[PDB]
């Protein structure tokens, strides 16, 4: 089971 | 040895890419170093695109020419942290400054009161991604088609000392030829060696940004690993619902591939997916030709793919100028432009 669906980038983890 | 005649061909291609890549970074530079071309009533506002946290994308039609383009409209009061600004002006700069066939291409930049915005070409075929997750997996000539694409554009960028830093099928746009567009550059940087911002999408990340070291170009090489597994699998290597449990998976070091993989794609992707940067293809003396001469891509005319001769796996279909049914809906906001700017002074430079 994982993320299927559209994925945000994260600008500071 | 495995080539016979074929290494005389392959080393003269190897110094024509050479003689490109030195032309490529004079021009980039001519740009780099000296760059409101429009203004927002010059276009009327058709259709969102896509939306993320910082903003949306909307197809646009030009009020004059009747072009359509793709306006992609940051809010500056959602761009508060440090990184997020600094990010904003690297996106701005590079696209106005790179010039290459899979990368989309700039046309105008201009900011008001609230807002940022970016004008580029609009691709209307669509998101690699939702035709991925739509068939489900592509077959292997079909993203090996596609990986040759990043190959190339990543050798372009690594050699202006540009990290890209968020390949992702949703960030992959697909034109009318079926060829690729790069078309988000909003984690790119011009980096000369190591840089340290921790940012990228989660289930692409490279280890060694998890593990808050500083990291080069290679990261976009490790990314390319991913890509290809997720696009001929269906899915990424490194599949989690929470973050926290991606990134341990990344950490790790252990892949498995699906039954179905060639025995060569699994070879190419063990070498991609490296977490010992002193191995991981890319980042080795022979640079990309690791990459470019492995056993996976021994079909690949890597020339013919640059010029476009290549007939495409996937053509996305088009009923004309302006058309958006090959990508989702989203929620319409009205775009508002309040009477007193905003953050000025934090994004003058735009
Ligand atoms: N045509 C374009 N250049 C364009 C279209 C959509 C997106 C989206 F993926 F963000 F939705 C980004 C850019």
């Amino acid at each position: 089971a994982g993320r299927t669906g559209r994925r945000q980038a994260i600008h500071d983890i | 040895g495995h080539m016979g005649a074929a290494a005389a061909k392959k080393g003269s291609e190897q110094e024509s890419v050479k003689e490109f890549l030195a032309k490529a970074k004079e021009e980039f530079l001519k740009k780099w170093e000296s760059p409101n071309t429009a203004q927002l009533d010059h276009f009327d506002r058709i259709k969102t695109l896509g939306t993320g946290s910082f903003g949306r994308v909307m197809l646009v039609k030009h009020k004059e020419t009747g072009n359509h383009y793709a306006m992609k409209i940051l809010d500056k009061q959602k761009v508060v942290k440090l990184k997020q600004i600094e990010h904003t002006l690297n996106e701005k700069r590079i696209l106005q400054a790179v010039n290459f066939p899979f990368l989309v291409k700039l046309e105008f930049s201009f900011k008001d009161n609230s807002n940022l915005y970016m004008v580029m070409e609009y691709v209307p075929g669509g998101e690699m991604f939702s035709h991925l997750r739509r068939i489900g997996r592509f077959s292997e000539p079909h993203a090996r088609f596609y990986a040759a694409q990043i190959v190339l554009t990543f050798e372009y960028l690594h050699s202006l000392d540009l990290i890209y830093r968020d390949l992702k099928p949703e960030n992959l746009l697909i034109d009318q030829q079926g060829y690729i567009q790069v078309t988000d550059f909003g984690f790119a940087k011009r980096v000369k060696g190591r840089t340290w911002t921790l940012c990228g999408t989660p289930e692409y990340l490279a280890p060694e940004i998890i593990l808050s070291k500083g990291y080069n170009k290679a990261v976009d090489w490790w990314a390319l690993g991913v890509l290809i597994y997720e696009m001929a699998a269906g899915y990424p290597p490194f599949f989690a619902d929470q973050p926290i449990q991606i990134y341990e998976k990344i950490v790790s070091g252990k892949v498995r591939f699906p039954s179905h993989f060639s025995s060569d794609l699994k070879d190419l992707l063990r070498n991609l997916l490296q977490v010992d940067l002193t191995k991981r293809f890319g980042n080795l003396k022979n640079g990309v030709n690791d990459i470019k001469n492995h056993k996976w891509f021994a079909t690949t005319d890597w020339i013919a793919i640059y010029q476009r001769k290549v007939e495409a796996p996937f053509i996305p279909k088009f009923k004309g100028p302006g058309d958006t049914s090959n990508f989702d809906d989203y929620e319409e906001e009205e775009i508002r432009v309040s009477i007193n700017e905003k953050c000025g002074k934090e994004f003058t430079e735009f």
